């Protein structure tokens, strides 16, 4: 009775970053830091699972 | 050269409108200045009449008093229990007064909004007719129930799975009889204090006793109902006393008349058997999930004022619809409109209905245990 259909209407789950959004989030938070850009973030997103 | 009449009338009409409005302002302030000096009075209730001159009253704010009338207070009016007025200093009785209203009642008396009648709901034509037969007929024509010589049922209990429109059926009654629906939400009653809730229950039962065709409606009972405890949290004591208020004065010795109580719950398994017996609540009235024709009925009720085209296999949508609610298929039509505004179609295509059905399928893979039959 807290939900039922439309006590709250749109039931929206949140996924975890699959692979690509990990490098995206790393890019987002590393935007402020000064980087010597010898970094493939896709390596890091491809190794850090879940 | 005879324009002096226009000038004299101009100045005189300016001064006359000015005098009218300004003396009207001065007259408003004159009446409001005359009314300044008066002094208010004390609200009290009459316990009993002691002698011809002596009157025992207890105001709500504290102690008890013995005073008398002025000259012309017409002492036969003072029945024991009437609400009267008292002087602040001299403290004698001034004027017999009509009874209190306690505007907590008013915020659940006047605040019925508009609604559409019982043709809006559907697929549950047993309960509609049955509630009509158990309520409207013993208040319109009691002699059908007196020629038989059998006491009419008093209390009705709506129950079932959540979202079957248990609220909107009573709301349709609140758009059918339109008489005195005291729709108590039954959660905003308790505030903090000691016996305030008991006094509010007394107030509601007096008010329902007086305005002879009253409809008592208490939604979401289980908060204030409970069952019983082995004496755990202390506030539960006053909870149970607040419930035993209802348990007494719904039955008492002075039987209620035309006091029809409409009740709705989310799970009726947790009620007190003190409340579960007949007499207080006569007939358990069960609502369940719509069937195929019933899902068809609610779907075509919601699909009325929706801009679309003549393509709608309602049988397909109801076929994928499986064990749903009043609001499930409402959510189907709502999300059908959502998917219509998705990609900006300005009509509702039939595939949007299937997308919304699969959205409902995503929704109700997180909900279960929808069968609470009491007792
Ligand atoms: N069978 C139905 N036909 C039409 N509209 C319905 C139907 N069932 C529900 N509705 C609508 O959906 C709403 C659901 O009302 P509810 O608040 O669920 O009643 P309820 O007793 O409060 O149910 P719960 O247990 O609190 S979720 C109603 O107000 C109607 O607008």
């Amino acid at each position: 009775a807290l939900l039922r259909s439309g006590r709250l209407d749109r039931k929206i789950e949140f996924p975890m970053p699959n692979e690509e959004a990990r490098a995206r989030i790393m890019q987002i938070h590393s935007r402020k830091m000064n980087v010597s850009p010898d970094v493939n973030y896709e390596e890091l997103a491809r190794c850090t699972d879940d | 050269k005879l324009l002096e009449h226009k000038e004299i009338d101009g100045r005189l009409k300016e001064l006359r409108e000015q005098l009218k409005e300004l003396t009207k302002q001065y007259e408003k302030s004159e009446n409001d200045l005359k009314a300044l000096q008066s002094v208010g009075q004390i609200v009290g209730e009459v316990l009993k009449q002691l002698t011809e001159e002596k009157f025992i009253v207890k105001a709500t704010n504290g102690p008890r008093y013995v005073v008398g009338c002025r000259r012309q207070l017409d002492k036969s009016k003072l029945k024991p229990g009437t609400r009267v007025a008292l002087d602040m200093t001299t403290l004698t009785i001034m004027r017999y007064l009509p009874r209190e209203v306690d505007p907590l009642v008013y915020n659940m008396s006047h605040e019925d909004p508009g609604n559409v009648s019982y043709s809006e709901i559907g697929g549950l034509s047993e309960q509609i007719r049955e509630l009509r037969e158990v309520i409207e007929l013993p208040l319109t024509n009691p002699e059908l129930f007196q020629r038989v010589g059998i006491i009419p049922p008093k209390g009705c209990l709506l129950y079932g799975p959540p979202g079957t429109g248990k609220t909107l059926l009573a709301r349709a009654v609140a758009s059918q009889l339109d008489c005195n629906f005291l729709k108590v939400v039954s959660s905003s009653i308790v505030d903090k204090y000691i016996g305030e809730s008991a006094r509010l229950i007394r107030e509601m039962f007096n008010y329902a006793r007086d305005h002879q065709p009253c409809i008592i409606f208490m939604d979401e009972i289980d908060a204030i109902g409970g069952r019983r405890f082995s004496e755990g949290t202390s506030a539960d004591r006053e909870i149970q006393r607040t419930l035993m208020e209802l348990l007494n004065q719904m039955d008492g010795f002075d039987t209620l008349h035309r006091v029809k109580m409409i009740m709705a719950t989310n799970r009726p398994d947790t009620l007190d058997p003190a409340l579960l017996r007949p007499g207080r609540l006569d007939r358990k009235i069960h609502i369940d999930l719509p069937n195929e024709q019933a899902r068809l009925d609610i779907l075509k009720i919601h699909a009325g004022p929706i801009t679309k085209h003549g393509e709608i296999d309602y049988e397909a949508i109801v076929k994928l619809s499986d064990g749903f609610n009043g609001a499930d298929l409402r959510n189907v039509c709502t999300e059908a409109g959502m998917f219509a505004i998705r990609a900006d179609h300005d009509f509702v295509v039939q595939e949007d209905f299937m997308k919304a059905v699969r959205k409902v399928a995503d929704s109700k893979k997180l909900e279960s245990k929808l069968d609470y039959k009491p007792v």
